[PDB]
């Protein structure tokens, strides 16, 4: 299991843990999150008590170094940071547990969610899409725009995604034009799974990437790219087997997770009932349509 | 973005644009079989794609040939249509190709925008307006060219005849679109009208009858009284 320290918590604020959050109030004796799983990305982020706008946070792997909190009062706000010095990191986080002044990351053992809704996701593949290549982990905020967003503007700061368009060039071969918009097997699995993800495990990430950015952080333009991603699936008559299974698990667990009352905004209403009733892969689906039709039955 | 009474002028500015029109393209009778079952017998159809202002009207006849062993045939008529406008612009030189072409139905927009991604700056507009072009096969000489075709064929012509050495692509515009509006209200009637007196003839060259500027009042007239008096007969007023 592995530590999340902070040096301190100046100043009110929400704090999530993947799916999990807590309250901290102003200068509270707050020193940081313990037994958080090895073997997964995690995400911890921020909600000021003060300023519920700009939810932020950072995305890190514990197999990749010592991270720790520190709040920077002229930035404002929770930041990330590297300790190089291991044995300073060991002896400040045994004092910390020590002292009891961490929370434990609260478990249950029969649970798999958070493996469910990160089983794709990398943190090498993630450096790519948030670009700052000198920290080993990535920040993500409410505002930040996609690479697609700045094309329809600072671009360090962009969700670099993968970017698909269902009327473009890419997406359409010159004589094919009726064929391959009403049947997109061809940008699915040529374009974008043989030649630009490679395989389907960096396809099932990024989408798995996407929502997890849409759901924490409100991020708009991340809804976006994970409902593109869906319906590029959907919307195509041929998709391997075995690919159209995952993806019912893959959106199952995603619509289990969602807030009840943030389904208003989070859900396009035209591509699930593009993809539940609609498209090719109507009848495959059939945990993601049995879910969706009693937990929001009303989106459809 | 969409095209109504409140950019009508635009029309008739020096901005090269076409009007595409697909309602003849894909054209069936519906008849019963021996078995007492309905099937349908298609029947040659066009594309009526038409240069608002200097009236130039590309008609692409579209031979029930292509539609042999295809399914889904009212959709792939809008794809048919997309393609054929499509390689009428790549056909046309440069500085002759339209800077927007505007659809009578909201249907072809996505046919038409992805057959035209070449062309980016080419603007694919849909209209507000309920133009009367489904009637263009109430034009003789244009139906018996559709009706007659053995192949694929375009054919080129002047929908005004030779309205703009006397009045003005506004002025034309409006003349067409009232006497296809009644073509399409009644058309026996509007033929009546326009051929009534058969001292007035059509040339060998033309579409409508060679009219003075006197005989086309008289004519506009008796096509507005049509268009009113059928929308009592329909309407009872
Ligand atoms: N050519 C490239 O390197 C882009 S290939 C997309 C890709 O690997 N996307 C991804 C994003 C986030 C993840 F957590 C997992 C995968």
């Amino acid at each position: 299991m592995n530590t999340v320290p902070f040096t301190s918590a100046p100043i009110e604020v929400t704090i999530g843990i993947d799916q999990y959050s807590f309250n901290v109030k102003e200068n509270q004796p707050f020193h940081g999150i313990k037994d958080i799983p090895i073997g997964h990305v995690h995400v911890i982020h921020f909600q000021h008590a003060d300023n519920s706008s700009m939810r932020y946070g950072y995305w890190f792997d514990c197999r990749m170094g010592n991270f720790y909190i520190q709040y920077d009062p002229k930035d404002g706000l929770y930041k990330m940071m590297e300790e190089r010095d291991g044995a300073k990191f060991e002896n400040i986080v045994h004092n910390f547990k020590e002292r009891q002044m961490m929370v434990s990351y609260p478990k249950i053992d029969e649970d798999d969610t958070w493996y469910n809704l990160t089983e794709f996701v990398q943190m090498d593949k993630i450096r790519k899409i948030v670009r700052k290549d000198e920290n080993q982990f990535s920040y993500v905020d409410s505002s930040m725009t996609t690479v697609q967003e700045n094309e329809l503007s600072d671009p360090a700061h962009s969700l670099n995604y993968t970017v698909i368009n269902f009327k473009s060039r890419e997406a359409i071969r010159p004589g094919h034009e009726m064929e391959d918009f009403l049947d997109k097997s061809y940008y699915l699995n040529t374009v974008m799974l043989q030649g630009i993800f490679k395989n389907s495990s960096n396809y099932f990430g990024e989408l798995q990437f996407a929502f997890l950015n849409a759901m924490f952080f409100g991020n708009y333009g991340s809804s976006l790219q994970w409902h593109a991603m869906i319906e590029l699936i959907c919307s195509s008559a041929t998709v391997p087997k075995h690919m159209l299974d995952k993806l019912d698990e893959i959106l199952y667990y995603q619509i289990k997770t969602l807030p009840e009352q943030y389904s208003d905004i989070l859900l396009n209403e035209r591509v699930w009932n593009i993809c539940l009733y609609s498209s090719f892969q109507k009848n495959s689906l059939h945990n993601t349509e049995k879910i969706m039709e009693n937990k929001y039955p009303e989106l459809l | 973005g969409a095209m109504n009474s409140s950019n009508y002028a635009e029309l008739f500015n020096n901005d090269i644009k076409l009007f595409v029109d697909d309602t003849n393209v894909y054209r069936v009778t519906v008849h019963k079989t021996f078995e007492g079952n309905v099937a349908t017998k298609a029947i040659n159809g066009c594309i009526f794609t038409l240069n608002p202002k200097t009236g130039h009207l590309f008609l692409k006849i579209i031979h029930t040939s292509v539609w042999a062993g295809q399914k889904r045939l009212s959709q792939l008529a809008k794809w048919k249509t997309a393609e054929e406008v499509s390689a009428l612009v790549r056909s046309l030189p440069k500085e002759e190709q339209p800077k927007q072409i505007i659809v009578t139905r909201k249907a072809m927009l996505d046919p038409l925008e992805v057959h035209m991604l070449d062309f980016p700056n080419i603007a694919i507009r849909p209209t507000e307006l309920r133009l009367p072009f489904s009637a263009a096969m109430s034009i003789d000489k244009l139906s018996d060219v559709v009706m007659k075709a053995t192949e694929p064929q375009m054919v080129l012509f002047n929908i005004y005849d030779d309205w703009l050495d006397r009045i003005s692509s506004y002025t034309a515009f409006s003349r067409l679109t009232l006497l296809l509006r009644a073509l399409k209200t009644n058309e026996e009637s509007a033929k009546m009208i326009l051929l009534s007196d058969p001292t007035i003839t059509i040339k060998s060259y033309h579409l409508w009858p060679s009219f003075t500027d006197e005989q086309w009042i008289t004519i506009e007239s008796q096509m507005r009284d049509l268009i009113l008096t059928e929308y009592g007969r329909k309407y009872n007023v």
